[PDB]
């Protein structure tokens, strides 16, 4: 048994492959309100609510990620996307599959590019559900 | 655990069924050799404590070829270039998986020969796991009240 | 396997949610006549078999009235007039009781009496408590009491058959409170003796008997334990702190013999879930205040490092972690400190004008 | 007399031994509030109670952290935790055990990883009160 | 003559003597106010009081830490200690004594370890007043 | 205090039990020998203070094996493999259990052999505690005013 | 016995006006104001109230998803007749000992917004309202 | 797919469990559901106390 | 006896739900007995943990892993267990009466 690498990683955005890929990341931070007790030295917490984020960085191979949304966003109409990643690693025990739903991203890059540097995007989004999929 | 051995005897099997010229490991082969040989040795190992049974382990595997008479400059390139197909991503040993986290080979002269350097290394956690002994059952249990 | 279906309806009292554990109060007394051969356990003061002699029957009547509250239990072994010492002691064995009183107090039982309480109650790790006359041993087990030619109710007692009265009267009173310097009104004269007399008595003898104020009351009521030893201490002297002692070594002894012995195999969690256990009933135990609260349990490293001793390891360099977790083997090793606490007897106050 | 090194380090989570683990973390934050007395130039404070935080890291051999909360957590419904630290240093005097009580975690990682790079996963948390054993 | 090393240190506190100590640190800020007088370019400023503050750094041999104040807290009632610290350098003319007083410590460990590191603890604290012994 | 020795000792005895050939420390002997024979030695020491009294000491410790004839090169893995079972996590010497935080090996050409080295750092803190001498009482005890 | 997370959020509550669920509700608020009278009675200092009616006032904030508000009253109030509704709110917290639920009758509308719109702001609907009767239902 | 598996030669003494899971079947797929099954009620227990 | 006879028993499945809505028919025929004066109405019926508890390890699974609250809903198969606790009420027979002149 052995932690599970990050190279053995897999993106399907909307049911296509992405091919190109370095990282992927979402995460769910809890919204907490402080009450006190009277009596009670400790102050305890109260769950209100969760909130969903996450980016992906990946290499300026296409323009991927002006065809998806870059005519829609001038338009006014915002589109949302589901997104699926599966982590196979041949040395751990198992894989899992993870499927992110109603994904709006934060940002377009049209054009980044220096001298002697290859490209590379980044793009963080929020999310509100998931559901889960090949448990380990 | 998981013995060096059974990984420098993978190597040397997969480079056996590979290539038709012979394999050796001590050096005295080497110099006796009347045609060109190759050469595999285990670099150097590092151990990290990663947790309290399991430790983190780099191994460094260096592969050379020698050609002795030296008119065969292009074999050298040649075997290289079929060396970079087999050692892809990871190899199997013991049915455990490891990772090949890099591939640097590089060409210099030794001696008054020109050789061919090939290294790879391995990443992976291996851990100890210590005897369970058996206990008896307890019996006449007794406590004083020194205080 | 299968069978056919069943409704069941269940109706019970409600628990009474008390574990009740070892029994606190219990007396025993034996005493020679030829009537009613054997065991004649006494509920109460109503049901008193006829066959017992006059003078028995005033015994009982001594035995019978508490300091505080009625005995909760009173077990009678009758034995025959000539019959030997031996049996009835024997016979006992088989019960449990809390305090011995032979109210004759023949001079020839007291050794055999003596010697028997010492054999449970380190031989056999029995708490049992024997109340005599004139014994001088001053083993913490051992209560020994004098007090000459008391006259209750119009008519003379001696020592002997008294000391059912005292024995009784140690029974009654609850484990929160002692029976130093207590009230009793039956005793309506005693002969005269002066205080220092009483200081000299009670400074290396028994607990006796002293009249001051209103009442004739109790004078320092104290096993006497003359002798000193540092591992028992001068706090085993006093009869309530080696009474609550007993009370906690038998209810131990019960709840260890329970469940945890044979049951499950001996490791050093095992032993940790062990200490646990006893820590939780301690500090039960200080709920209602019998014992103070901060009491702790700990591995007793000296009887472990004797053990492996023993056995042969040479520990003569060693960790001081690795004997406390070292392989003990069949036996586990446990001390406790604790402290008791006693009921004020003595107050010192001062006052500026 | 060494002191204690932190690899000999073990953690119970609900009773349940976590066996892969790299940082453990309990502290505990006074709040003070600063008061003036007349005729004083130095400034007392005064005690007003305490809040508690704490972070667990371990590498995400499993999805350990998902079947605890991920399910309730959508549905509403907050659930609280009890963790037990033991940390044994043979060269050390002693022991010490720390059950830190009413535990409720602060996030929830669905899935990160990066190329290259072995997996590792660290969640913050919050609680009320604890107890102490096996004092040094 | 040569600047006295902070090798040299010793902590007692509360008559106890801290065998295990790191750094320690005491310092004192004063309030200003400013104040512009008609006339003046130059803003002069008013004194109208302090604060002190400090912080011990220790490793962790012992739960020494604990057993003053762990116990008190929960229940409510706040512990004040008194500290002295002793510099006295061979190299240097003399030694220096310190007695920090009214101390109140603003945070409390009860546990922290990492695989690989040695225990290492630090807890900062305020004062009121402080009174000066051995001058130099 | 710790004694080098009883370390050193400690491990020479450790090597003893477990392995058949001879353990040298001097170079004569190893130059001497007819057969492949250990080399165990301290390599660095490194003391540091971070008390008042207690000193912060970390001990680096190389083991050698040359093997002789120079045809036994597998026997060379064999015993590292077996080597690194013994070393684990800590050894124990007066009863203070040292960890042992790092384990680096590597092969490499010494002269025109091939050898074994294995290497492993201690780290424990160790202190001195100077004596302490024993005062007369006070007696005329004198006070002069100056001013 | 008190734990915090006993104590509901307002995530949880739901509204129906006049049979019907509104699902994009922001919050819901209705009280009763009693109306009383300072009366001073001889020989004592503590001056003592007497109560003499109630008086009931809420509001309620939603999101402009649609033009509800519109279809209920708009014509009726040209017309002259002024319209009255029931309104349930209904609060229930999985971590509370118990969902309430409270039925506010004879519900009149202060007011009408026809139109509230600025740029780079979301839309949004506060109206008041003034009832008169109420019953209760699975209170805790 | 163990047995099967076993039956075509393959000699999976030691093999990884994702392989075998995954391994090469051909024509057959194997699989397997653990289900439970609600039953109506049948037996009743109740205690009361006074 | 006879309501669970007439309506309980085979009619519908054992889950969870069923149970609950079979304790709340349980205390609503309590409830109605109240009004007669005979019982108190502080009376509750709740599931038997105890019991279902019992049942488990009988089966042989390990409940470690599941919360507390969760082997409660944890399937039972044919057998249902319930927990009442009621108190009867009684007619005055002994009555004390002190007056103070």
């Amino acid at each position: 048994r052995n932690v599970m690498s990050g190279t053995w990683g897999e993106l399907w955005l909307d049911g296509n492959k992405v091919a190109e890929v370095k990282k992927f990341q979402a995460k769910m931070e809890f919204t907490k309100e402080d009450i006190i007790i009277a009596g009670q030295m400790g102050t305890d917490t109260k769950y209100m609510g969760y909130k969903g984020k996450g980016s992906i960085t990946l290499y300026h191979v296409s323009s991927r990620m002006h065809k998806l949304i870059g005519e829609k966003i001038k338009r006014g109409s915002e589109p949302r996307f589901v997104a699926i990643s599966k982590l196979n690693d041949p040395d751990s025990y198992g894989a899992e599959r993870i499927a992110v739903k109603n994904i709006a991203f934060d940002d377009l890059t049209l054009a980044d590019w220096e001298v002697g540097v290859k490209g590379e995007i980044e793009a963080p989004f929020t999310f509100t559900e998931y559901d889960f999929l090949d448990i380990i | 655990m998981l013995k060096y051995k059974e990984i420098l005897e993978t190597i040397i099997e997969i480079l056996k069924k590979n290539f038709t010229e012979s394999i050796f490991i001590d050096d005295e082969s080497v110099q006796g050799s009347e045609g060109s040989c190759f050469f595999v040795s285990i670099l150097s190992v590092i151990c990290t404590p990663v947790m309290l049974n399991t430790n983190n382990k780099d191994i460094v595997i260096s592969i050379k070829y020698l050609p002795k008479p030296q008119s065969k400059s292009i074999r050298m390139y040649e075997i290289s270039d079929e060396l970079n197909k087999l050692f892809n991503r990871n190899i199997k040993v013991t049915d455990r998986k490891l990772n090949i986290t890099k591939l640097e080979q590089s060409i210099k002269k030794e001696e008054s020969i020109y050789v061919l350097n090939f290294t790879f290394t391995l990443n992976y956690l291996d851990s100890v796991y210590e005897e369970d002994v058996v206990y008896e059952n307890m019996k006449e249990i007794n406590l004083n009240l020194g205080e | 396997a299968i069978g056919l279906p069943s409704i069941n309806i269940s109706f019970k009292e409600l628990a009474t949610t008390v574990k009740e554990r070892s029994a606190r109060g219990i007396i025993a007394m034996v005493l020679k006549d030829a009537k009613a051969l054997g065991l004649n356990e006494i509920h109460e003061k109503e049901d008193i078999p006829v066959d017992l002699s006059a003078e028995n029957k005033e015994y009982i009547n001594l035995a019978l009235m508490g300091n505080v509250n009625t005995p909760n239990k009173l077990l009678v072994y009758v034995i025959e007039g000539e019959a030997d010492i031996q049996t009835a002691l024997d016979f006992l064995e088989t019960k449990e009781f809390n305090y011995l009183c032979m109210p004759k107090a023949v001079e020839a039982d007291k050794t055999a009496i003596k010697n028997w309480i010492i054999k449970l109650r380190d031989i056999d790790k029995v708490k049992v408590k024997a109340v005599l006359g004139k014994v001088v041993g001053n083993h913490e087990g051992i209560i020994n009491f004098t007090t000459e030619d008391v006259l209750v109710g119009e008519k003379k007692y001696s020592v002997d058959e008294f000391t059912s009265r005292v024995a009784g009267l140690i029974a009654g009173t609850p484990l929160s409170q002692s029976v130093t310097y207590t009230k009793l009104s039956d005793v309506v004269d005693i002969p005269k003796m002066t205080k220092v007399d009483a200081e000299s008595r009670v400074n290396k003898g028994e607990l006796i008997l002293i009249k001051e104020a209103g009442a004739i009351r109790i004078a320092r009521g104290v096993n006497s334990l003359t002798e000193l030893t540092a591992e028992k201490g001068e706090m085993f002297q006093k009869i309530k702190i080696v009474d609550t002692l007993d009370i906690i070594h038998s209810d131990i002894r019960k709840v260890i013999i329970d469940d945890y012995i044979g049951k499950v195999t001996n490791s050093y969690d095992n032993k940790c879930l062990l200490i646990v256990a006893i820590k939780s009933y301690l500090e039960e135990l200080e709920k209602s205040a019998l014992i103070e609260s901060d009491s702790t349990v700990e591995i007793d490293f000296e009887a472990q490092k004797s053990y492996l001793k023993s056995k042969g390891v040479d520990l003569s360099y060693m960790t001081l972690q690795e004997i406390k977790e070292a392989n003990t083997g069949s036996k586990v090793f446990l001390k406790a400190k604790i402290k008791v606490l006693d009921a004020m007897e003595d107050i010192d106050l001062s006052i500026e004008i």
